[PDB]
């Protein structure tokens, strides 16, 4: 059962009140609103939001919030709320966002949702990411999940992939098997998930339906199956299969399942990632000797090398705006997150932990979910793709690896 | 012991000492042809999930041409990668990694 743990984005970030909300019951609401709406600020690497210990009062809505005791403390946004219970057994849950800067008492956003006990967390989220985008300009990814593979030391089934919401909660299990799993891929919709199992012996490539479970086959060729990503139009899997002798890229038309190849190379070629257009993508080739980044049109033409940092660079996702991508960098026998800006070519590195791989980028473009190994196993790790906020997602039941952050939900 | 390739960083070729031991198994093949040999090819951690499947291949496939050399069918002889998702051992230096670069002959 993961759960966030921030290890620096630490006392620092934007200052931010955010007010436990109103409860038109008796005793505890359903579901602490105002600590979710903090924690997912603070969890953006961009907030401080105010200790509980410090408020200088607990306004129950905007009438009640008084700027100056804010603007003292160098805050100028307060948020407060309200979750009252209806006569079906649902909930209304209500904030507002109220500037005490430079237009004290303002409300500069406010939304009410209904929704049962069940989709609290959700709703606190939806408030968080009003307020996340009305404060930034940065859409809010606060109602995303994430999926992983946890694998444990022994039993039938040692490999599990999961899903969980951002934060950890909400976990279930996808599916079980004997044999390793890998490589989660989320499509655009949210709706399915595609990975490569060996249950059977060897790979193969599926894609499961999360609502019921259904699994459409979509590759199991001799040799490798695997690397999906689903085009962000929604019509696409791009894919890579080893049956002609060297992994190379393909792309299946998802209505027809028609399968086409577009490298034939004799070098590998493999982890494809979209560009926001849906007829680009970014992938791995060891062409030019070491992995390195290259670039190819799915309807013709010869890839193209991207990357120049460092000895070699592979396992990339690009942006969802096109603008960055994050890879796998690999110098000096070492290994770490990085991000190139993909017209200058520049490059940042994120992380310093130790055998990093798999990024996988918020659908806002400002966070990074990958996998390093701390002492014998593989752990889920969060930076910022300014690289100032990291934090972990430790975890209970075993290694936790192949993340992949889903699209807006 | 008798059924594994081992291999250095980033190397594929079947090297001498283990030439004694395929051809064990390639006179057993070429003798009962019913017979199936998979052939598991591994890396060490060093390198991503989805690329290092291509190392494990190299491996596989190199013990797969050596065995045809010695005249066994090619249609006995299948290859999986499981690149660097299934290690021998775990641990982060090279005693751990010299042990994971390796092909595995098993007849499933």
């Amino acid at each position: 059962e993961v759960r966030i743990v921030i290890d620096s984005g630490v006392d620092s970030g934007r200052p931010i009140g955010v007010v436990p909300f109103q409860w038109a019951g008796p005793g505890a609401a359903p579901e602490d609103i105002g600590g979710i709406v903090a924690a997912d600020l603070r969890n953006s690497g961009k907030f401080n939001p105010l200790d509980r210990a410090r408020l200088p009062q607990q306004p129950g809505s905007a009438q009640e919030v008084q700027p100056a005791a804010w603007s003292a403390l160098g805050i100028d946004a307060v948020v407060v709320g309200q979750v009252t219970p209806n006569p079906d057994g649902s909930y209304n849950v209500a904030y507002q966002l109220v500037d005490t800067g430079g237009a004290p008492g303002t409300v500069l956003a406010q939304n009410s949702y209904k929704v049962n006990k069940q989709w609290l967390r959700y709703a606190g989220h939806t408030a968080s990411d009003e307020v996340f985008e009305k404060l930034t300009g940065i859409k809010g990814a606060f109602r995303t999940r994430i999926a992983y593979v946890v694998q444990t030391n022994g039993g039938q089934f040692p490999y599990e992939l999961r899903v969980s919401d951002y934060d950890g909660y909400n976990q279930f299990v996808v599916h079980r098997s004997p044999q390793p799993l890998m490589s989660p891929a989320w499509s655009p919709d949210g709706s399915k998930l595609a990975y490569v199992t060996f249950e059977s012996g060897r790979s193969a490539l599926v894609i499961q339906t999360l609502a019921n479970g259904a699994v459409r086959q979509v590759a199991s060729f001799p040799r490798h199956n695997g690397a999906p990503a689903f085009s962000p139009d929604g019509s696409k899997l791009a894919f890579a299969l080893s049956k002609t002798g060297s992994l190379n890229l393909y792309v299946m038309d998802l209505a027809s399942g028609q399968i086409r190849q577009v490298t034939d190379g004799r070098s590998n070629n493999t982890e494809p990632t979209w560009f926001p257009d849906s007829q680009n993508l970014a992938f791995t080739s060891d062409q030019a000797g070491r992995p390195q980044v290259y670039k190819v049109n799915i309807n013709g033409g010869a890839p193209q090398r991207i990357t120049w940092e460092g000895s070699q660079n592979q396992d990339a996702d690009v942006s969802s705006d096109g603008k960055f991508m994050v890879m796998v960098s690999s110098n000096g026998g070492q290994q770490h997150i990085a991000k190139q800006d993909l017209a200058t070519g520049g490059v940042q590195v994120l992380s310093s932990t130790f055998l990093d791989e798999t990024p996988s980028l918020a659908p806002n473009g400002t966070m990074v979910l990958y996998s390093s190994s701390q002492g014998m196993g593989s752990v889920l790790n969060l930076v910022s793709t300014d690289g100032r906020f990291k934090a972990r997602l430790p975890a209970t039941d075993g290694q936790v690896k192949f993340p992949a952050w889903s699209p807006y939900l | 012991q008798n059924n594994i390739v081992y291999f250095d960083l980033d190397k594929y070729d079947i090297r001498s000492d283990f030439a004694q031991m395929l051809d064990a198994h390639a006179n057993f093949l070429r003798s009962n042809p019913s017979y199936k040999v998979t052939v598991e090819g591994h890396a060490d951690e060093r390198g991503t999930p989805e690329y290092n499947i291509s190392l494990g291949e190299r491996r596989a496939n190199a013990v797969k041409m050596y065995l045809q050399g010695k005249g066994v069918s090619a249609d006995q002889i299948s290859i999986v990668s499981y690149g660097k998702e299934k290690p021998a051992v775990l641990g982060h230096d090279e005693a751990a990694y010299s042990k994971n670069r390796r092909a595995v002959l098993v007849y499933l």
